[PDB]
């Protein structure tokens, strides 16, 4: 059908644009995983000056 | 003057002796967790909370 044609051309569209959100996130998952790593070393040294 | 001397020193070395025996004694006490990180990446866990 015309408008399921459409509709359905939509949310294959919507479905792109989820994944360029899934993209977007998966940037941020790398890079918060570098601050989580960093963090895990910063709390080392910091404890070990504490010792 | 040195038999006083001598008598008030030899009091309190014992009772500094007497604290510093339990001093030394149990001084372990002082352990404790530090609670360090791993950033935990690896977790992915199931959205199942029932128990709150």
């Amino acid at each position: 059908l015309k408008d399921a044609q459409e509709k359905l051309e939509l949310a294959e569209k919507k479905a792109t644009d989820a994944e360029a959100d899934v993209a977007s996130l998966n940037r941020r998952i790398q890079l918060v995983e570098e601050e989580l790593d960093r963090a895990q070393e910063r709390l080392a040294t910091a404890l070990q000056k504490l010792e | 003057l040195g038999t006083r001397a001598k008598e008030s020193l030899d009091l309190r070395a014992h009772l500094k002796q007497v604290k510093k025996e339990d001093i030394e004694k149990e001084n372990r006490e002082v352990g404790d967790w530090r609670k360090n990180i791993d950033a935990l990446s690896g977790m992915e866990g199931r959205k199942k909370k029932f128990e709150g």
